[PDB]
């Protein structure tokens, strides 16, 4: 279960779970992305490591309007052509494995329209508050 | 009416400024398991995607001449040139003395070789064997003062060592793409009528530059780029006749050349694992390498040069005359083919005037003139200067053909004098920069500065 | 015009436009800063790339008090003095390279200002928190 | 002679085999097949998660 | 040498190579004596070796 107290369950000791249980220790994934020491060429080119991945997920999700490596909520409708699944079927006895698998599909557009939102929701903030 | 700053991050500025580039090419060469060139090695994958984005209003300077583009290119060449030579074979136990005689093959005689034999050490580290070669004239030096003429000696031993280039390793120039790192960008000039330095009325952002020939030649430029319009003359000033002027041409102008000796090798095995290719017996009549242009297109192109010129130069006509001369290196159309290193004499070809009066070559009288151009060989080959220049090109079986285009010439100005009516131009060759630097005219790199500010009517929230 | 709907306006698109229709769609100019594989010591040398410019922005950013890769808004008075200039001829008709190329001579007391600025407003909401 | 040169090996190196960890960089996870019975192909229904072999 | 003589010097002759592989010419130079050690145990005193 998730009440151990002390969290020690390793790099990927959640995955496999509910979506419920497994939606919190997320800190630990995220957290353990960085070892190695220097031996010859390759290996000073294997550790750029995650520092490129890295930055690119820091970049996209900035860009989508969210601080913080945690959850966050956006305003965007789900639109539902894409699933059209029961959301109980998804959040209580699906893994994230499999529902990655089935919605692998429709990833360049969500992030399209995320990309756009926050741009917009900023600019009429800006104006909203240089109006007063 | 109170205005405040503001932070902008991603604001599009440009700064002309000093970086590195990264080399592209076409996945067909990673297509060969081994011994491919040097691009499948050395550069990257490519792609033609994204297209030139053209941008709505901008204003820029570009200057050809300085710029550092070409000498990074030239630094990098010469690396890979340099590293290319080190596992083949380097020779060195082949400068004894060599007892040369005059060639006489079984179907006659030949003037340019010479049948030079010498003592080996064969697979044993102390056991020597009489061998026998051809070698061309240019190769062959005389040993000593004294006047002994059947003792003779490599062209080597003075300057420096040799090495011999791999067999399975080829010369031919495959394109590569000149791409930007990220955090820079490439600005490419579209206008067709830049005369080298000067501002451009319609700049386009580019990811990678399109393919770009690694050819080498002296005189004239081989197959590569073409003029869009028309002809156009580029030269860093005309008040200096040292600078080089470099021509474009609107239309190619095809040339062939071949040799039909029909040469074969042989295979002598010196030292542990390692051979000595050179070549032997040759079968067949013994004919002369020659090479061929159209005379009629040649003459069209160099009134169309000439009269562009006249622009520059209306009190004057226009005249052509035999290059300086000197080295052989220097003064003869230097170029490659196959592996064989050709060297043609222009004598024949830049002899001729034009006083502004337009000759029509319409009459088609004989479509079938052209001119020819009588050419030598050699096989030592020293490129450049403080690479280790000296390097051993390998022979070829069989009889070639080299079957290329023309679209650039190099001249220079001639020392006027006495206010001579028809001052004259020159050919002349040099390094590969002036080369290279034709072909990169329309590409800047420039530094991008996101930050910036600004100010408006607003304020932050407490 | 900027109403294209899906962004496709390439690294350097809104270049030499006006401020206001350039204002939006800065995300494409700052998301494409990575490319490149392995070729050579030079190659992974020339690989630090954005990685370290990209910090000194962030870090830049971050001190002055601004979360987010999009525009923020500051406190700092703008003192006539550098431009003096009309609102309505930089913010309608000009472009960013020539007015950079104007106001490049006060760029040290500006960031200077705004350094310390973000480090007194925190200090102040941290006694007005502690004081409760 | 007839094929290549020759090197003489040190005598101060030895060809012991020393074990060697193979472990994997950030970034990237190792799964290991628990299953004793495993074929060489095919799924496995006890799959652990490791550090290094 | 032709001003007179020096004892922290060896006038050493010996054939090289020229720039012809297998051909060899005498030479001569001056060495200094702690980089000149006898060959070997015969006590020909007419022969020796760098220190090496
Ligand atoms: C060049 O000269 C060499 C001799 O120095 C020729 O080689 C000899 O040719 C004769 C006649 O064919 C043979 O009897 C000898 O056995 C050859 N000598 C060796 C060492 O093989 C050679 O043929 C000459 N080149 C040409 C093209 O004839
Ligand atoms: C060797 O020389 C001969 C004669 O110069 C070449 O003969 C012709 O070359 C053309 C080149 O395209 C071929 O299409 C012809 O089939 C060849 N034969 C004839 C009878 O014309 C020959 O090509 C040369 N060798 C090579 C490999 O090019």
């Amino acid at each position: 279960a998730v009440g151990i107290g002390a969290v020690f369950l390793g790099f990927l000791g959640a995955a496999g779970s509910t979506m419920g249980a497994a939606s919190m220790t997320l800190t630990v994934q995220a957290r353990n992305l960085l070892s190695g020491t220097v031996w010859g060429i390759k290996q000073l080119q294997a550790r750029v490591l995650a520092v490129e991945r890295y930055l690119r997920d820091q970049q996209l999700l900035g860009i989508w309007g969210c601080s913080g490596k945690l959850i966050c909520c956006t305003n965007v409708p789900w639109n539902s052509s894409w699933s059209n699944r029961n959301l109980s079927e998804i959040w209580d006895n699906m893994t994230w494995l499999q529902w990655d698998k089935e919605i692998s599909n429709y990833t360049q557009i969500i992030y399209g329209l995320l990309e756009e939102s926050q741009n917009q929701q900023e600019k009429n903030e800006q104006d909203l508050l240089a109006l007063d | 009416e109170n205005l405040w700053v503001t932070v902008y991050y991603g604001v599009p500025v440009w700064k002309e400024a000093k970086t590195t580039l990264f080399c592209a090419s076409d996945a067909r060469a990673y297509e060969k398991e081994v011994h491919n060139v040097w691009a499948t090695h050395a550069c990257v994958p490519t792609d033609p995607s994204p297209q030139e984005l053209v941008l709505g209003n901008v204003t820029e300077n570009f200057n050809m001449w300085k710029n550092d583009m070409v000498d990074q290119m030239h630094e990098d060449i010469i690396s890979l040139w340099d590293q290319s030579l080190k596992p083949c074979v380097k020779l060195t136990p082949l400068c004894v003395t060599l007892i040369c005689s005059d060639a006489t093959v079984k179907t006659g005689t030949v003037e340019e070789m010479k049948n030079c034999s010498f003592n080996t050490t064969t697979e044993i580290r102390d056991k020597e064997k009489k061998e026998y070669a051809l070698f061309y004239k240019p190769d062959i030096v005389p040993l000593s003062e004294t006047n002994n003429t059947s003792e003779y000696r490599l062209i080597n031993c003075n300057t420096s060592a040799c090495t011999q280039a791999c067999p399975k390793v080829t010369f031919e120039p495959i394109p590569i793409h000149y791409c930007a790192p990220a955090g820079y960008a490439i600005l490419k000039c579209n206008d067709e009528t830049f005369n080298g330095t000067g501002p451009c009325s319609n700049v386009s952002t580019v990811q990678c530059t399109h393919g770009i020939r690694p050819v080498v030649s002296t005189q004239l430029l081989l197959n590569g780029s073409l003029a869009e319009k028309e002809i156009v003359i580029r030269s860093e000033n005309l008040t200096n006749n040292a600078k080089i002027i470099i021509v474009h041409l609107h239309t190619p102008v095809e040339i062939v050349c071949t040799r039909p000796n029909n040469n074969t090798r042989k295979s002598v095995r010196i030292g542990p694992g390692q051979t000595f290719y050179a070549t032997g017996d040759i079968i067949g009549d013994i004919k002369q390498a020659h090479c061929n242009i159209s005379e009629e297109k040649w003459n069209d192109t160099l009134q169309k040069v000439g009269i562009e010129l006249q622009k520059h130069f209306p009190n004057k006509t226009i005249k052509y005359n035999q290059s300086a001369g000197g080295d052989m290196e220097i003064t003869t159309h230097s170029f490659n083919c196959g592996g064989e290193f050709f060297y043609c004499n222009t004598s024949n070809l830049f002899n001729g005037t034009y006083n502004g009066t337009y000759i029509s070559t319409n009459s088609s009288a004989n479509s079938t003139s052209t001119i020819t151009l009588q050419c030598r060989i050699k096989q030592i080959i020293n490129m450049w200067q403080g690479v280790g220049r000296c390097m051993y090109a390998p022979p070829i079986a069989g009889n070639i053909t080299c079957r290329s285009n023309i679209t650039g010439l190099l001249l220079t100005r001639d020392g006027g004098t006495n206010s001579n009516e028809t001052e004259t131009f020159r050919p002349a060759g040099g390094d590969m920069r002036d080369n290279w630097r034709s072909e990169l005219y329309k590409y800047k790199v420039v530094k991008i500065e996101p930050l910036g500010v600004a100010p408006t009517r607003c304020k932050r929230r407490v």
